[PDB]
């Protein structure tokens, strides 16, 4: 029916017959994520060492430069750059761009646009399929966490060098330095984050085990129980009342969800809310609102400080603080 | 930009432009240092902006004709020495003696050779004492160690601070294989710089010209042999 | 100096336009996309089966 | 590098323009309900 | 002092000093023991033993 | 040689991902 | 000629290069190549045997 | 069924899948050339062209 | 679209498996000494 | 004095034994192990895939 | 290593012979 080029293009873009839905957020998601993917793979394999701390001490993060999969990483941008925009065209040579940690900014900037567009693309397909539009809201929790460690934390700290390195061992260095400077473990938001993932892991195991325990017999013992379910079934494949009866006796009757809709909202809310707060926690600690500091909180009658477990944590925090970025500090306070 | 032109610009009009890394140009003036009254002047605003970095490489093609190959700058516009002060003595016969005292007088620079080899060096004119005529007056200067005595290597080993062994290897540490790396030294070296006067403004007490400097590279606290770096560029100063 | 660079970093230029050619790159592309969109609005609205009067658009 | 900058400005503007005029093309009407 | 007895007093023969992926024999880690170097007694300048 | 193994393992995993998406068993209604 | 033999080593380096500045890493187990190859092919073959058997019926 | 040495004979009379099969060998040959060059560039030492 | 009419099914009887396994192992035995060299 | 001659003084052999009474540890390319392994497993898997498919009819 | 790989190849070849004789496909008339 449509004869105009744009009318035909817009029909193809929003077409739900494509193998992978594109949509209008996809014309932003696909080019940005492919750009970040291409440079990430190339940089993870063959990028030269990067002077991350701005002290002319390059750090090797590539496979072809002596790293394995665990220790390989895309090194963050140089501390000399700071938060300044460093596209490849602002560098005199591509060798200089690689030396100063250019690929990190290219990945992070295009990746942030990709996940934001991926979130919108999740809404768009739901609208095209006529379903309720809040899977994207649940996806905002991991997006916030990714945005916090790649954008907001570098923003508050003043440098992209303080972002999370794009690597496995680089991630661990990010966490350890983060504990030493902010005491993230004592922050109530990582506490909520831990309850979000420990609880989410618990609820996933319980919901999965309770549904599996209640499968209605539809197969023999020489076949997988999965065969008892046919894709497109109009009837239920497990007995919800039986599962509620088991969990009702397990703790007590009113500690169990009799409602599948309430149960599944709880399965979604608990991890999403938990990840929202731990994402906020990193964002708040980006502006140096650190976790609880109970050092020397307990003192005896004469004033002698009685140590607690918090003070032992401070001893570990002290060790990381005096060792991270060994040659980078000329002055006693780590204000940056 | 002359010195007066630069002073007529706000910091926000310079920040990011890159002209902050340029020595002032001396226009008009004269080409004869004789216009300078003989005496001992006070060197001020002395600045040396490089125009080229070349590093000598041993020739694998035999012949021993080690030549200065071209390089690519790696650390951006952070390589001009400025605010350098001292004394400048002018002789009636045209003899010139320059002596630097304070100021930046040093800047870490890294360049990359063909093949992907980053060669760092500490471009410096520290304790520069040059004597000669107006057309060419050269002298030697102190090139301090690229890394200070308290610089810790990725294994925590340093000169004045750090481990003296490979702690990662409790048994094979302190072996003959690692003796060179375990022991670190921060001794300095020396370089030769030849200056030349091209423009001299007697009225404003400003001089300018070109220079050529040859100095060793970073030795990695004594872990590697230094290469030879030739730095050619412009220079400017204000006698007062 | 030793090398050449755009030297536009941290200079507060409108839309990052260091040279006027970038303006033509953005303007020409936007005009083209706007051009093909403009001559297709009627066809797109016709699919709605309603006329884009003061009562057109998703409304609850 | 300017050639690279102009190419990227052309490319980024192209995909952003499609995004902008894509949602201006009676997007809300593209739904399976009535 | 028997050299066998002294060899037991070496932390390299401790089974809690290895690694999960430091594969092979203990000889592959710190070498093959050749001989005892004798007990090392450290003395201060004034003669006190450290 | 380890770099060869690491790169082969990584691109091998991405190869499986590509095939799992496009060369999958289509979900057919009953 | 041993003087000239060691003259080249201290001078311009020898051939065959290495990935990046240095990637020899001779400490690498090398037996890990066989371990990685055997851990890939043996289970992969097991899975492919079952799938081709299944897909053909 | 088909002997193992006659499996690739299925595209004997299938022009569309013959092109696909010849496009696959071409993909592998081109992929080898790129892989072979990258491997050689990781090993080649250009420091001493004469000796 | 319609299914491809050129579909065939490969066959390998047990005696072919033994011949194939014998060739692979015998050829390996032959060339292993030279490959190690 | 220095124990550099101590390990030298160990003229009596002290090392894990070689496979031969006359010592068998010769320079063979370890790539032979991988090449032999790949030449065995890859064609063996190919044959087993075809046979198990056929045996299942 | 070579001595281990030679023995596995040899005993592996002998193992195939055993199966080819006893675990063979039986020849059946018509
Ligand atoms: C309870 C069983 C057991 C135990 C306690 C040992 C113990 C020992 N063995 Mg041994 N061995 C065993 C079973 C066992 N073996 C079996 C079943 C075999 C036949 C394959 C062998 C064959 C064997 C050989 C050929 C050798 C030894 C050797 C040794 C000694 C060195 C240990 C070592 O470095 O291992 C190291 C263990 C690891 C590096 C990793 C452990 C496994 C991890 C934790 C499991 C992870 C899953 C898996 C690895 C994932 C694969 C990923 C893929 C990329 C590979 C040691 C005392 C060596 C020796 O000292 O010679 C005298 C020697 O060369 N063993
Ligand atoms: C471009 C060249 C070419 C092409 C397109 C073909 C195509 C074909 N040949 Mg053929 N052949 C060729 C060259 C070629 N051949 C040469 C040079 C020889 C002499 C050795 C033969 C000898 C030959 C015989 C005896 C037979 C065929 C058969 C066939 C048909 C089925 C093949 C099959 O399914 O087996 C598939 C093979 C396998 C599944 C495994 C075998 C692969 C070999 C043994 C090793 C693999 C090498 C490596 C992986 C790839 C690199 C090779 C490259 C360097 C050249 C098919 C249409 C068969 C036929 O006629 O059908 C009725 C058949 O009986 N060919
Ligand atoms: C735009 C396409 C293109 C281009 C520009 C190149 C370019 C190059 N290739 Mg490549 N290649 C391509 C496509 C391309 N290739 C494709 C599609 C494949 C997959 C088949 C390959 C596979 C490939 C391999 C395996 C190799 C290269 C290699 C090379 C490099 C050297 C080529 C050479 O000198 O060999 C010379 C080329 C020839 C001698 C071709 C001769 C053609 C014969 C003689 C034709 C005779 C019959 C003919 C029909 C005559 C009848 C008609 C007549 C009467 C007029 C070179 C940079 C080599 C390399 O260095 O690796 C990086 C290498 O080995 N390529
Ligand atoms: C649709 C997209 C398809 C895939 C597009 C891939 C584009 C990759 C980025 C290209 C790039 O980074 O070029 C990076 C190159 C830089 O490559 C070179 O770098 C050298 C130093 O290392 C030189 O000094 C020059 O800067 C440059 O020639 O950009 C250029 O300067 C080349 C000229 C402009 C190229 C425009 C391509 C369009
Ligand atoms: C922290 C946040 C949440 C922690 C968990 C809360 C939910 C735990 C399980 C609750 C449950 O299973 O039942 C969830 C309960 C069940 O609520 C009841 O469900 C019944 C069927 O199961 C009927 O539908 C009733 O109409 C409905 O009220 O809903 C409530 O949460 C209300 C609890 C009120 C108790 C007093 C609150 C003061
Ligand atoms: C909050 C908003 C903050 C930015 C507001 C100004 C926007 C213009 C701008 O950023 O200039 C553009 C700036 C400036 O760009 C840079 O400017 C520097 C000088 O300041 C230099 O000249 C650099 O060379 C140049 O790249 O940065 C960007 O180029 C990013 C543009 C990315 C556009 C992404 C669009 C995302 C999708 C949007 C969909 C529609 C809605
Ligand atoms: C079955 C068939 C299919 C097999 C597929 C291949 C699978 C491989 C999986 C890994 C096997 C190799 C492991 C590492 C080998 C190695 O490092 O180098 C190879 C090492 C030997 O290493 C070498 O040894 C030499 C002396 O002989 C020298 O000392 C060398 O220096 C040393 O490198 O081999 C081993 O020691 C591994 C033997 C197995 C030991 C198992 C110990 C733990 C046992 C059980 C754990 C149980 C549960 C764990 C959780 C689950
Ligand atoms: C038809 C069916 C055929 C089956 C073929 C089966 C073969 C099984 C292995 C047979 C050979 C045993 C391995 C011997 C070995 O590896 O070295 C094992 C030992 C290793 O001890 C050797 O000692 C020598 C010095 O004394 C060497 O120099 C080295 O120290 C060491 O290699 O060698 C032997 O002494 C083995 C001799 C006794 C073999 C009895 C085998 C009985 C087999 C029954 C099946
Ligand atoms: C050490 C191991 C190597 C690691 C390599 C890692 C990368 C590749 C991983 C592949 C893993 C997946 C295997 C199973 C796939 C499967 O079942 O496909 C499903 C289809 C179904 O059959 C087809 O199906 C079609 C439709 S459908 O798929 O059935 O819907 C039908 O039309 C057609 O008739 C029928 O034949 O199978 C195929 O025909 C696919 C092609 C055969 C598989 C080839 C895989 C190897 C490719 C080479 C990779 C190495 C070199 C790459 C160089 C660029
Ligand atoms: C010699 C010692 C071992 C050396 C191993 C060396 C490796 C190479 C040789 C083995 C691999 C090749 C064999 C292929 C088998 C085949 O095609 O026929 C399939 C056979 C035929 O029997 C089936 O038996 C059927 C009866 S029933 O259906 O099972 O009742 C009947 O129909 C018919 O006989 C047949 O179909 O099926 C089997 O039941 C055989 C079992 C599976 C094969 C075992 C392989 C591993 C052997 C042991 C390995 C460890 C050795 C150390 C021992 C301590
Ligand atoms: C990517 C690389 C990996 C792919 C490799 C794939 C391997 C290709 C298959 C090759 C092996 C299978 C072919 C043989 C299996 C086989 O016999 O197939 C059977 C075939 C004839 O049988 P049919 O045609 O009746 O059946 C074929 C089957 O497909 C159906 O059952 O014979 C041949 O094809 C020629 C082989 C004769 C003998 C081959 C080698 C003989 C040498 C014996 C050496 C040992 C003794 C030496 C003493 C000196
Ligand atoms: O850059 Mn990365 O880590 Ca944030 O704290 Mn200050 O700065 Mn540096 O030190 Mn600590
Ligand atoms: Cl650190």
């Amino acid at each position: 029916e449509s004869t105009s080029l744009w009318a035909r293009f817009c029909e193809w873009v929003t077409s739900t017959e494509n193998r992978l839905y594109i949509g209008w957020f996809g014309v932003l998601m696909i080019p940005t994520l492919l750009t970040a993917t291409s440079v990430f793979i190339i940089a993870f394999i063959a990028a030269p060492p990067v002077d991350i701390d701005g002290i002319r001490e390059p750090v090797s993060g590539s496979l072809l430069y002596g790293n394995n999969i665990i220790t390989g990483a895309i090194i963050p941008t140089s501390n000399a750059i700071g938060l300044h925009f460093y596209p490849i065209w602002e560098a005199a040579s591509l060798d200089e761009w690689l030396y100063n940690g250019g690929p990190y900014q290219l990945i992070v900037c295009h990746f942030f646009l990709g996940v934001c567009s991926y979130m919108g693309r999740e809404w768009e397909l739901s609208f095209r399929l006529g379903m309720r539009p809040w899977i994207a809201v649940a996806y905002s929790a991991p997006v916030a966490a990714a945005t916090a460690v790649f954008i907001i934390y570098p923003l508050g700290q003043g440098s992209f060098s303080d972002g999370m390195p794009l690597g496995i061992s680089g991630t661990f260095n990010f966490m350890i330095v983060f504990q030493a400077e902010h005491n993230i473990l004592m922050h109530p938001f990582h506490m909520l984050g831990v309850a979000g993932v420990f609880g989410g892991s618990l609820f996933s195991a319980m919901h999965g085990s309770l549904v599996t325990s209640s499968l209605i017999r539809e197969t023999t013992e020489n076949e997988s129980a999965n065969e008892g379910y046919k894709f497109g079934q109009e009837e239920e494949t497990y007995n919800i009342v039986a599962a509620h009866g088991y969990f009702g006796r397990l703790i007590f009757q009113y500690a169990s969800f009799n409602n599948s809709r309430s149960l599944h909202f709880f399965l979604a809310a608990w991890p999403v809310v938990g990840i929202w707060f731990t994402a906020l926690g990193i964002s708040t600690m980006a502006f140096n609102l650190n976790g609880f500091n109970f050092n020397q909180s307990v003192v005896d009658s004469q004033g002698r400080v009685i140590n607690t477990w918090a003070d032992i944590i401070n001893r570990a925090n002290l060790g990381m603080e005096v060792m991270h970025e060994r040659n980078a500090h000329n002055f006693p306070l780590d204000l940056a | 930009l002359t010195f007066d032109q630069l002073q007529g610009l706000t910091y926000l009009q310079v920040k990011g432009t890159g002209i902050a890394n340029t020595c002032p140009t001396l226009d008009s003036g004269s080409s004869n240092v004789k216009d300078l009254k003989p005496g001992t002047y006070k060197l001020g605003k002395f600045c040396m902006e490089p125009t080229s970095f070349t590093v000598k490489e041993e020739s694998q093609f035999k012949g021993g004709d080690a030549e200065f190959v071209p390089t690519k700058l790696m650390t951006r516009l952070t390589y001009t020495l400025d605010e350098m002060s001292g004394q400048f003595k002018v002789d009636g016969s045209g003899n010139v003696e320059l002596k630097e005292t304070d100021g930046i007088d040093y800047a870490p620079v890294t360049v990359q050779l063909p093949g992907g080899e980053r060669v760092p060096f500490l471009f410096s004119v520290k304790e520069l004492d040059a004597k000669g005529n107006a057309d060419g007056f050269g002298g030697e200067f102190v090139v301090p160690s690229y890394r200070g005595a308290t610089f810790l290597d990725p294994k925590g080993r340093g000169a004045a601070t750090g481990y003296d062994t490979a702690v990662a290897l409790p048994a094979a540490g302190d072996d003959e294989e690692y003796l060179k790396e375990n022991i670190k030294s921060a001794g300095a070296m020396k370089g030769q710089a030849v200056f030349s006067i091209a423009k001299v403004d007697a009225a404003t007490g400003e001089i300018a010209g070109v220079f050529e400097s040859v100095q060793p590279s970073d030795t990695d606290l004594g872990a590697k042999a230094p290469k030879d770096v030739k730095i050619t560029g412009l220079w400017y100063a204000q006698l007062s | 100096l030793v090398d050449d660079r755009l030297a536009g970093e941290g200079t507060g230029k409108i839309l990052g336009i260091n040279d006027p050619s970038l303006f033509w790159a953005i303007t020409i592309v936007f005009t083209i996309v706007w051009g093909v969109f403009y001559v297709s609005t009627r066809e797109i609205d016709a699919a709605s089966d309603r006329e884009n009067d003061d009562d057109f658009g998703l409304t609850l | 590098m300017l050639t690279l900058k102009i190419f990227v400005y052309t490319v980024v503007t192209f995909f952003v323009s499609l995004f902008i005029f894509g949602f201006l093309s009676n997007d809300p009407g593209r739904n399976p309900g009535q | 002092i028997p050299e066998k007895l002294a060899f037991y007093d070496y932390i390299g023969n401790n089974p809690a000093k290895g690694g999960l992926f430091r594969a092979g024999a203990m000889n592959s880690g710190d070498g093959i023991a050749v001989g005892w170097l004798g007990h090392a007694v450290f003395k201060d300048k004034q003669g006190n033993e450290l | 040689m380890e770099a060869l193994v690491y790169t082969f393992l990584l691109v091998g995993t991405l190869g499986i991902i590509f095939f799992a998406i496009f060369f999958r068993e289509p979900p057919r209604i009953v | 000629x041993x003087x000239x033999x060691x003259x080249x080593x201290x001078x311009x380096x020898x051939x065959x290069x290495x990935x990046x500045x240095x990637x020899x890493x001779m400490e690498v187990n090398i037996l890990g190549v066989i371990a990685t190859a055997l851990f890939i092919i043996i289970p992969t073959s097991f899975l492919l045997i079952l799938y081709v058997k299944t897909a053909s019926q | 069924g088909l002997p193992w040495y006659r499996v690739h004979t299925v595209v004997l009379n299938d022009p569309g899948r013959l092109i696909a099969v010849h496009l696959m060998h071409t993909s592998l040959v081109s992929g080898w050339a790129g892989s072979m060059a990258f491997y050689e560039l990781a090993v080649f030492d250009p420091s001493d062209p004469v000796l | 679209a319609k299914p491809n009419p050129n579909k065939q099914s490969v066959e390998l009887n047990r005696t072919s498996l033994y011949w194939g396994l014998l060739l692979i192992f015998v050829l390996a035995v032959l060339f292993s000494s030279y490959i190690f060299n």
